[PDB]
Formats: C-alpha cells, structure tokens, sequence
C-alpha cells in the first residue's frame, strides 16, 4: 500500500514582487528503501518591467525581464538527493517535405521545414547535480510583428538590436519610438507563473530533519535606443539587474510537515 | 506528473449571490470547504462566477452635441484579497502561460529563388492575464486583444476601432452595428476563476476575504469635420469602476456570511 | 446521497403561437444548506412571418421575427436566487495565418482569418441579476446568396438596407422583388425552439411555496422596399411588433411539484 | 445538468403497424410506456417510424399527349396530435436548430491588393423543419433543399429541375435518368421522430392520438416547342395527401389499440 | 503475443545517484528487482536516467588569440556492461529501427507533360543509435542529425555550422546566438534507457555492472582572414570523455552499492 | 484456466558480432490438444560495414550489409510444427487521385499516387514450411540525397550503379568519392535489431524433449567505384560474404525450460 | 436489434499443418468446434492460414535461348468444399463488397469558365473476389490489380509489365529489379479466411471437407529484336496449379484428421 501525506509552504518578497507557493507530497512505499517527497514549486516571479519615460528626446531605456531562474537545492551534508525533475531538456523535432518537379524545361526544387516557435524556452541549468535541480526560462524568438525573430543578442550592422524599436527612421521622442507594452511578449511585461516539479528522496536511516533551499530569481536586461542623427539604433545589455529571493524550508520527514525558516532577498545591480 | 493537488475528498458547498444595480455587476461566488484527510491544514475552494454587464453606452457630448461618444469596456478586472495571516492562497486558475505559433519556412529554386514563411496563431477577442499574485491574494484582468471585422482583424488599441461613416444624426449611427460587436462588448462577461485558500488550524476560527469584480471603460469620440470623420480614443476614460464584497468565513461552523459591500 | 425528484409544467398562447415546455429537477443534497432546482425551459416561439402580398406595384412590406427573448425570473420577496445559467456569453476565438514571401522581386504579404458565421447569436440580457436571467437570440450575419453578410441595421447610401431585396434594378411588382421564403434564414420564417437552462436555489428555512415568472417574447421587424423610379431601396424598422407571453408557475419546494398559476399575453405594436 | 424524461426506469413496449395501400404510406409506431419513479406523472415515448413511398409517376397529359409530366414528392409531412387535456407533449425530436458556416477571409499585397472569402457549408438533399409545436401536438415537414447534378448543385425550387432534352417519345425520356434522382424521390422516405407525451394521473384513464404521415407532390410539365424545350413547374400540384391513424392508449392496462384510419 | 518478462508481479525498487563534478555528468540509475512467478530465473530492470551537461565552451586559441573556438557536444555515449557470466541482457530500449517516408508522385498533361515527386520525413535534432549489443552489455550513442536554422535546415556535419560573421572581438560573438542553438547544445542531455538483466539462480549471489555516461565533443575554429570569415571543424576533437560507475548488485539481499567511480 | 511459463535463452558470436536473444512463452490450454510455445527472437546482427580506405587513387571498395536473414526451424523427426509467424507478407495499398480539368481551351489531366517508401523491406522466405519459418530484410529504396531511389541492382548505361557514389564527375581520390557514413541508411552501416515472432506447437503424446535451430545471418555486398578517365562508374556485387551464426536450443516441454546446446559460426566468402 | 450469430460460448481448437514441397504450398488450417447453447445445431469455425510461395522463375526458352521468360503468380486461388449433406456453410469472410470513391466538382468564372473534377480511390496490389459460393462450399481468388512503378501506377493486365531494357545477357536482367516487385510476387501470399460450417445433429457423425490452395501463373516473354524490345504476355500460362487436402472431422470426438493430399 502507498500512503501520501500532503502539505504546503509559502514565502513572499513584496520588495521584489516574488512569491513562492510550494506543494509537497510525502509518498511512503514499502518497495522503496527510502522516503520520497514530490515538491511542486508554483508562484509568481514579477517581470519588473520599467515603462520608458515619454519625455525623452534622443535617448531612452526600458528594463525588461528576460530570464527567470528557479532552483530547488539540498544541503551537501544531508542524505536528501534529487531523483527526478520536470520539465526535462527536449530533443526538438521538425517535419521536412522536399519536392522535385520538371515540366517536359523548368526543373524546380523546394524544401519546407515545419516547426514550432516559442517566445520563451525552459532548459535545465548546467549546475543540476545529485543535490540541486535548476531551470531557466530565457527569451527565445520574439517577433516585433512580421519583423523578426529577434532575441536578447541579435545585431544588425547599422540599426543594432531592434528588439523593441517601433521605427528605424521614425520621428518621435525616443520614449515613443519603442513598441507599445501590448506588442511585447506576455512574460516580458507581466508575471511569470512557474509550474516546476522535483522528486527528492531521503534514506530512512537518516536525520529526521533536513533543510531544502528554493530560489526564485529574475534577470532584467536594459534596452536603450538613440538617434545618431540619421537612423535610430538599439542595444540590449544582458543581466543588468538580478533580483533574487531565496528561502530555506525545514522538511520534517518524521511528522511529514514543512516549515519555512529564513527568507533572503538579494539584489545584484550592475 | 506524480502530484496529487490538495484536493480529492468530502466538500461542504455554500453559495452566496449579490448584485449591485448601480454598476450592474453580479457576484455568484461558491465557497466549497474541502476536508482532505491527507492534507495537514484546512482548505476552501472559492469559485468566482457571475455577470459584469458591459454597460456600453452611445451618447452625444453635452457642451458640443455634434460630437458623439461610445463608452465601451476594455478590461474586466477580477480579484480576491485576504488580510488574515492564517489564510494563504495555494492554487489559482487561469494562470499566465507562454504561447507558441506553428511556423513553416519554404526555400525553392525554379532553375529564381523563392522563399516563404507562414506563422500561424490562435487569437482570442479578450485575453486574461494574472496582473498580481501574492500569498494573500490574486488579481486577473481580461484585457481586449483583437476583433474580426470585415476587411481584416483590427487590434483593440486602434483609434478608429468601433467607428463608421455616420449613417444618420443619431449617436448609435456613428458607431458600427451590433452585428460587428463582440459578445463581451454587446452584452457582458461571465467570470470563471477558481482559488483554493488553505488556513492553518489551531490559530484561527473566522477569516474575511474581499472579492472585487469591475470594469475599466475606454471611450471613442467621433465627429465629422471639414468632410472627414475624425475618430479619437481616450484610453482608460473611466478606470477602476469596481464592486467589492467582503465575505466572512467561519471555518468552524462551515458558514460564509457577507460583512459589507461597497458601492452600497 | 442525491435525489432528483423530476416534474414538468406547460403553458400555451394560441393567439401569439407561443408554447412553453418547462422541465424541473429538484436536486436535494445534504452537503448544500439550500434546496436546488434545475429548470430546462424548452418550447416554441413562432417567428410571426407575414408573407409579402404579390399584388403590390411600387411599395411592399414583410414582418419578420428578428429577436426572441426568453427570461426566467423570481420575486424579490422570496429567497429563490439564480446560481447558474446556460448558454453563457462567449469569448469567440479565430485562427490567423500571416505569410511573408519574396522571390530573389515580389515581396508579398498575405493574412487569413478563419472564423465561424451564425445567422443568429444568443447573448445574455444586460438585466441578468441575482433573481433574473435572460437570453436574446438576435439576427447576426444573414447572407442574401453571395451578397452580404447583412443584418437588421446594415445601410448602403443609395440602395439602403438590402436584407431581403431580390434585385436592385429588377422589373417586377414590389411584392415579387423580395427573396423567396426558402432563401430567408430558418428562424426568421419558421419556429424558434429554445433550449435554455437555469439553476435556482432556495434557503431551506424559507417559505415552502415560491413563484417564478417565465417570459417568452418575439420582436418583429418591418422590412419595406420602394421604387424611387431609378433604383429599388429598402428599410428595416426594428421592434415594430412585440408579442410577449409571460407565465407564473408556483413552485412547491416541500412536495417538489410545479403548478402554472396565471398566463398573460401582451402585444406592443408600434 | 438535467436528467430529463425517464432515465433508466422500466419500459413496457407496444408496437402497432398499419399500411394504406391506396396512398402507399406505412406507419410503424412503437409506444413505450415509461415508469420513472422520480417523475411525478405518467409518460409514453412514441417513436414514429415507417415508409412513405414517393409515388413518383411519369405520364403524358390527357388532352394534349405531346405534353409530358412528372409528379415528384416535395415535402413529406409527419404529425402527432392529441385532443385530450390530460396528455401534454414534454419532449420532441428533430427540433429546429440554428445553422453555422466556416468562413475564411484573406487579404494580400504583392508589393496589387488581393481579397478572397470562402464560406463553407454542409447541405442535405431534404431538410426537416418543425412547422408547428403546441402543448397538445407537434408537426414536422421534410421539405426538399438542394440536389447534386453533373453540372453543380441545383436548388429544389428551380423550374428546369429533373427535366432533360427528350431522348425519345416516352414520358420517362423527357426527365433525368434514375441515376441522377436522390433516393427519396426514386424510392421513399423513412421517418424517425420521437415524442414523449406525459399524462396527469388520477384525472384520466384512456387517451387518443392521431398520427398523420403524408406527401405534398409538385409536378414538372415538359414539352418540345419551336426548337426549344419548355419546362414549367406547378408548385404544390397535389397537396395534403396524408393518412391519419387514431390510436387509443389505455394508460392503466398499457394497451394501444387502433381506433380508426382515414383514407380507410 | 509474447507477453513479457516482469509483467505485473512485484518490484522492489532501489535508487542510486552519483555526480562527477569534474566532467559534469550525473547518473540517476534506478534498479528495480522483478520477481515474476512465471519467469524461471531472476530479473532486474535497470533504468538509466540523469544529466550529461553539454559543457559548450567558447574561447580564443592560446598561441594565436585572434582565432576563436567552440567545443560543442556531438555524441552523448551511454552504455551498460557486465563481466558476470550468470547475468545476461534479455531486453533493451532504444532499439535501432527501420525508417519510412510518405511519397507522392504526380504526372499531368496540360494539353505539356509535368512530373512532381514530394518525399516527406520527420527529423530530430539528435538521433539515438544502438552502437553495439552483446549478451553481456549494450551501448547507445545519441549522435547529432539536423538543426533548423534561419534560411533552411543544416546538417550537423557542415563545417560552417554554428559560426557567424563576427559581431565583436569577443569569442561568443564569432558563433550564433543561444536563440539559434538546440537545447541539447545550450544546456544538456537527459538519458532515458531501460535494460532488463536476467541472472540464473543457484550459481551466483553478487554481480557488478559498469554504467558509462559520456560526451564526444567536436570543435569549430573560426577567424576572419583577408576579408573572408574562415570556419573549420575538427571532427572528434576530444573523444571518449566518459564517467564509469561500477555498481555491485546482491540479488539475495536486494541491495545495490557503488563499488567505484572513475574519473574519481 | 490458461497457464503461461516464461523463460529466455541467449547465444553470442563475437567474431561475426551476432547476438541472439530468444524469449519463450509456454502457453498451456485444455482447449488445445497440443502444447504451444511462442518464441520472440530478438537480438543483434551487426552490418559488418568496412569503411572505404581514403588513400585510394582510381579504385576503391566498401562492404555494406544488404540482407539479414533470420530463420527459426525444427527437426524433421519431431512433432514440433510452426503454426503461426509474424511479420507476414503484406498486400501493400496506395491512394490514387485523378483530376480532369477544362477551361472555356486547356483540357488538363493529372494522376497522383501517394505511397510509403522504406530503405529496407521484410518478406517471408520462400522456404517457409510446416517445420521452418524465415524472414529476409533486403535493401529496397535507398535515396542518395534527392537523387534515387536506388538499390542493390540498379544500373545506368554510363555511370553504372550509383548507389553510394558521391559525385559522377568529381575530382577526389576514389576513397573520398563515396557518400559519407552518415548519409548511408542506418541498417547498412549499423546494427540490425530483429523483432520476429514464431508460434511452435508439439503434440502432448510426443517426446518430452525436442530441439529447434535458430539461424541469424548477414549477406554483405561489395560496392566498388573506378575512374575510366572521363567519368566515375560503380558496381554492386551481391552476396560477396555471408556470415551466419546458427544455434541449436533443446526445448524441454515437460519442465518448460530451454537450454542452448551447440553454436555453429559459418563464413561463406566469394 | 442488429444480430448475434454463432459467438461467445466455448471453443475446442484443433490445428492441422500440411506442406506440399513439390508445389511449395502450406496449409495451416485451425478447426475450432463451437458449442453455443443458444444455437440449435453444431458449428465449426475453420480458419484457413498458410503460405503459397510465388514460385516466380526467370529462364530462357529452350529451343530459342535468346528469348527470356518470367513465370509470375497472377491469382492465388483458395477454396473449401464439402460433399456431406448435413454440413452447410453459414458464415464466410472476406465477402464481395461494393466500392465508393470521394469526388469533387468545381465550377469557376474568372470574369473565362473553369471546370475540374477529382475522383479519389484506394487501390490495392491484389484484390480478393468471392468467385463462387453455394451452401456446401465457397471459393475466393486474389487476382492482381494495380502496381506502383517509378512512373505512375500500371495495370496488372499491361503486356509490358515487369519487363525492362536488357541490362545484360542474364534472364533476370530482362525483367525489373526486385526493388520494383510487390511482396506477393517477390515472396508469397499468406491467406486469412474464416468459414463457419453448421452440421445438423442426429443425422451424422463424421464429415469430410477438401480445402484447396493454389496459384494461376502468367508468363511474360521478352526478347530484343530489330532495334526494339518485344514483350508479350501469355495470360493464364499455367492455370489451376493447386494442392487439395481432404480433412475428416468427427463432430462427436472433436477430432480432425487428414484423409489424403493431392498431388501426393
């Protein structure tokens, strides 16, 4: 028989507008020689979007949320290891159709690749070990309109990064030469609501009490435009501001209850 | 994957309906107390349903009656908030989600070098976005997105939206007919959101939540000048027109009451 | 447990050709502190179509059913409130397929919106409160043949509303310059069979007997055409005749039986 | 969320079959007495099935034999009626329904503007419409709609429908071959309608219903004149050719017995 | 119709996870001892899961710093081997499979003959191939196949793959942005292979298996010379960078231990 | 009350790199007067691909695996017959669409056959009898790139079989005028993993012990190219080398256990 | 209503396998005695399975060796017959079925008129047709239909089918490569037909059925002459090459044996 004792724990950072909703299921099975805990981390990492000021003549800047990193970790001294995690990395696939045709002459060839484009992609962190799992949602293919795909590092020789630039040769204050908030990807100007899962496990022959450190962080980027006199140009400076909220939650394997211990709000403006 | 979700047991359901005739907003909230034996603390699934009438009104301006105006709803705002420390939000729905589009890239050489790219998406008349979620409360706002009109889809941020060549001297005639108005603008919006609020047992017996339903209305002013229809849109003309009902929940006797409602 | 004592009630108005078939399910559940009654209002609201007279030289008129309003209400003094209702309002969706293509030149951009067109659309009434629910089936996009989609308020400068006008420059008596009954939408010339649902709820501590007022109404429009000497024109006058049948049904929550009390047929010709 | 009618329960089924050889109409009506314990009154699901032969006949006119004619069925009329206050109709099927069509609007600019609209629908050879429903009885009529021909769909109201260049002096030859005639015109129509009739217990024992099956036949007259073929159609040539069977239902003894049939 | 070994029965699951920080490879192997009453010998389902970090590194060459390089993973190699005579592999997954493509051949004569053939297939960024299977052990290698890039799909064997016109003096700038890198190259690879190993009862008590996870990394060197970017690729730059973990399974006490791991 | 006893048997040939994994299910049912055994013959037949030597000026050759034959047999003296087998032969189907068009002139016709093409095709062996079943996976339609479908016996007058020839008029050492291992079909350069099924049946009155001979074989073809001075040409010599591993497995119907007896590795080079 | 038919209940299965090495035809027939309590008489479901080798052979005419020939199978004939009066066939499968094709008719007017009709069907390499069915026995014949070639589908009745420009002096070279030969011609055919035979009890104990499997082989003779290639096909070259196994069924002891096989 399997017995699932469920409990929940929550932490909040009003300063950085980051909330952590953690759901826990303490599955106990005789077939396993260890205890198992499925942690489902949900909640809200606000984008931190700073609207461009409309009274800016030649130079203006916006701070947009570009990467949100959620990491669930365990202490090195404990026996609590991380067996499984989701969403895992994906071997993306695409469908290709090649056509060869001749008119007895107009020999013609054609190749169509059908794929799926997303504005943000979740990948695992290269620091995922036996005691830590991490995921990073980074901006991928952001389309201005029919103009794009662009990203945090695209570059045109003359006009530079044109990610959020309304018109290359328009005539308005720089504050109003950006695309409106409505055309920007949802996660870039609004809340990111994570739905990540991790399966921790602890040898029953261990300390009844352990601690797990869950971190929710946003990495804001600065996009600035300028009028060189002839054309507008843009630049995306990555990880300008890093707002991180880390929380330690004491897990009692004996009584199957989780209690938040300490909360550490950290800022890395650069 | 392998996650039971704080639900799956006996539910004692209690329903409360209130209506503000002044703002035409109705709150049909159902509070279902869940008693999962496996869950450590107490839990209440609060289902927010009801009717927020669009209150779309087409009328001429007072001083200058030759100028007509349409007050149409832009964003319907729905929110649940708690000031009690014991109660904490553990699950909420619709949640903000990433979006994807099917893309097709074709390169051909008629030995010319034709290239073609088709991006396909599924648009909706009004999009629901989680404006702000904290442990105590959550807020969602159904902002307008795109509308199908003869001759192509039109963004909801276009100034010449919902305006037409005047067919007569009546105000209704300066604006498109009802056959070209989405149902949410013509009639109203029916919310369907679910919020599970857990409460630590032992430290509390009574808890009060304020549920707010509302409407932010934009206005399009149109008038014929020098033989050219001039359309202008005042974004957020009247904002924060909301109704707030504070409901007192006694976790012990499984009874929900209504403390007070503003606008009274 | 749950018991669904079911019963039915019917009222008729031969004068206005309107019939009301009301089905009722008195769901009794211990976990709900109140009684619940699901009312399924079905029946028939005849369109009231008046055929155009074929011996009309220059001017002729038809009366077509354009809006059918069904409303279920409860008295303010009782504790019977309306918790749920269907069909609710809909956030209609559509599919877009923007394509951009160039030939190394013919830069071409195409955009396709795929949607669904209905001749009649059901929406909630803006007078839906805690004690009343209403629905209105209004004429939406009516296509003459490959012409339109016209509606009760379309207008062309010269020819006017051309909803049921056969030919703009035809040469027949006005009575025969209309489209035939077959091409006209089904609901406009035939019976409308409503299938609406409402859930009502009454506090057990309330009075054993309550009354509910169910109203079925048709709104007829007059479409008239005329020969100005050079071209035919047309005009749709909305809500010219409003035939309404309202019926009060006493609901006994104690014995779970519904009895029709009074039947009021009302006409609002204007 | 409505259970409705008599879900499950127990059904005592009784079947009566009658045939009018004079009009070639057969009435296979099955009367299933339902005894749902939850339902307050008594109920009888009456399923109307049978065969109404098209009786399509091709013949020359008497006075002028050089003129040929085709009497083809236009509308098959099916109806059930009660003259007893106790029995009331509570559910009936096929019901009149609203229609929808998938549409596609494309706008292009080969930098030459282009516009294209495709409306798609699913037509049927014959459409069933509820002509008149009251508490006592309901009537449906399967009128003709559209027919596929070797050269595109043709409305059933076209005068030159079902007529062709004469292939010989025989009447059948002035009209299209059977390979181009819908099955309902070539052979006949099989009704499948269901009507539940509830009856208040205590105030009644026996009840009588008249079920009418019938055919309204249009006629196409065709004759070759002055090197042209003249086709004309008399809409509703013979109308109301129906057979009515009165069946007496004893609710108490669960027995249905045919009282009388007209045309006898 | 062969059913399968391990169907239903009872499974005692034991999980072991180890991590080589020096090579960034993690082995989350789950050993599920199966006891099918119908099966003659003993059986152990071994599920190979974990994370092999791509370790993609962009850097300038030491001697000539004007030349930049990208060490990117080409094949992730996963293998399980045993030296014990009694233990034999009875089922393994991924299994090499034959492939198929939908083909369409059209011939037309617009009285001008026209012929057209379309072959359609489904490609994956990385393809898993069984390199070597014997009774004692099995090896799979996820080699790279094709990558979708702007302007068409590109083979993983192209020399100018993952290189671009330099956007600045930094090494990362000589190579395509992360938005155009598959997730397996940007982050890492998660294995999901299943191996069932049977062991003859009576002639054995303990058994040891070495499970090897690894990466063969290719390198693309790029430098701008005489106004022409020159890209070159050294296939299999560093090969066989693997971590081997020997696990000792005691069939009797259903206990798995880790004998030793190399790289230590 | 059907009862199933499952067991497994394995044989290996390191020299020819051929492994046999045989799974056996001894179904016993009262309704059948005979015993039944389902044999699932899985395992691995290596392709035996010999890479072309790069330092070859005008002539070079590769040995590619083109046919893999797996055959399960029984002795003539035993009562063990083969009742069923899978994959059986297939009556392949195709979809045809014919269009006739006219413009009022351009009378046009068109015929499209939609089918499915595979690089290798499994068929039964024409020596399948009541006591032996065999299958042969032969190379079918191998496409160079967009060039093709080719096979082990295609022929062009001038250039000959161009199955694995890179360029007809290229200028490289013959060793490098072949398509790379990656473009070659998977089974031709990598392992072939069989999944074949056979049902055997033995009269209960028969001897408790029987023997079954399972054979896994590879037929290798030699593809050689040469420079005639003006154009490259190629030739595929079929069945040059045949590496066959046959194994006898004693089946005990009484104790439901299978034991490998002898292992015969045979090589036929021509 | 629908129907039941000899089904469910209990089945005693007996299997007989015979092989004619001289004609390469194998008969794996399974005789499943059914005992439905509801059925009045006795019943035996006889499933005909096995392998009829194509025996495709490529040779040169003896008297004129410059002329080559391909004997390829055209129709595989499968039949079951009985002479016992008591045994009667009650159900047989594959049965002859009517066929349908999806058609599309388009009429356009680019104000030039345009008309286009597309008929679509699903062809099969070999089609099975019930040649003859009587109460005692049934015969099916899998005749050839259409074959896909690199240049469009070709009927199986074309004389130039399976012949090509000679690639050498060998006979196999005058005919198409095996990669362009359907599996049924390259290897063989596996029958899968089922026949239920009822037998009136009390009037009989033993019954004998003769099951025939066979092949009708056509031959294409090809020879290069006068700067051309001459292909000719002798339809039904060798016909009725069949094997007949007479099986004796004792309904009482549920035992099927084999009386005699011809050709022995």
């Amino acid at each position: 028989k399997v017995t699932l004792y469920k409990t929940t724990a929550t932490a909040d950072s009003d300063k950085f507008k980051i909330s952590q909703i953690l759901t826990f299921n303490f599955i106990k099975d005789k077939s396993y020689d260890k205890d198992t805990l499925v942690l489902k981390a949900t909640g809200n990492i606000n984008s931190g979007f700073v609207k461009p000021n409309p009274n800016d003549y030649d130079f203006s800047k916006l701070y947009w949320g570009a990467k949100y990193n959620v990491s669930i970790s365990s202490q090195s001294n404990d026996s609590v290891n991380v067996v499984d995690y989701a969403p895992k990395n994906q071997n993306e696939e695409f469908q290709v159709q090649n056509t060869l045709g001749y008119t007895f002459g107009n020999t013609a060839f054609s190749e169509t690749i059908n794929y799926k484009q997303e504005s943000y992609r979740t990948t695992l962190s290269r620091n995922t070990n036996y005691k830590n799992v991490g995921w990073g949602v980074e901006a991928h293919k952001i389309m201005n309109n029919g103009w794009g795909p662009y990203g945090r590092d695209s570059f045109h020789p003359t006009y530079g990064n044109e990610l959020f630039l309304a018109g290359r040769q328009s005539s308005a204050y720089a504050g109003q030469n950006f695309i409106a908030q409505h055309q920007m990807p949802l996660l870039s100007r609004s809340n990111f609501n994570p739905e990540f899962l991790s399966v921790l496990s602890h040898r029953q022959d261990g300390a009844k009490k352990s601690k797990i450190t869950v971190t929710y962080q946003r990495e804001m980027d600065l996009y600035q435009i300028r009028w060189n006199g002839f054309y507008w140009a843009g630049a995306n400076y990555k990880n300008f501001k890093t707002r991180t909220f880390k929380s330690t939650y004491e897990i009692d394997w004996e009584n199957h209850k989780v209690k938040l211990l300490d909360t550490k709000e950290t800022e890395n403006n650069k | 994957k392998i996650e039971d979700i704080g639900q799956g047991a006996e539910i004692i359901k209690r329903t409360q309906d209130i209506t503000s005739k002044r703002l035409a907003i109705t709150q049909n909230i159902q509070f279902d107390f869940v008693k999962d034996k496996k869950y450590n603390k107490d839990a209440l699934v609060v289902k927010m349903q009801g009717f927020i009438s669009s209150r779309t009104t087409y009328s001429d301006l007072k001083k200058y009656p030759y100028i007509k105006r349409m007050i149409w709803p832009f964003q319907y705002n729905i929110s649940l908030k708690t000031k009690d420390s014991n109660v904490d939000l553990i699950n909420y729905l619709p949640k903000n989600k990433i979006d994807s589009a099917d893309v097709s890239q074709k390169l051909g050489y008629n030995i010319s070098f034709n290239y073609s790219k088709t991006i396909s998406y599924n648009q909706k008349n009004y999009v629901t976005e989680v404006e702000s979620q904290n442990s105590k409360g959550v807020k969602w706002g159904v902002k307008a997105n795109s509308f199908v009109t003869p001759n192509g889809q039109v963004s909801a941020y276009d100034q010449y939206l919902f305006a037409q060549d005047p067919t007569g001297p009546a105000a209704r005639d300066y604006f498109v007919p009802d056959n070209q108005l989405p149902p949410l603008i013509q009639s109203g919006f029916n919310p369907s959101f679910i919020t599970t609020l857990s409460h630590e047992r032992g430290k509390g017996d009574k808890s009060e939540f304020e549920i707010t339903y509302g409407r932010n209305m934009d206005a399009t002013y149109a008038y014929v000048t020098r033989h050219r229809l001039a359309v202008d849109r005042k974004h957020d003309a009247f904002k924060n027109r909301n109704v707030t009902v504070k409901y007192e929940v006694n976790w012990k006797t499984h009874e929900v009451k209504i403390k007070s409602i503003t606008p009274k």
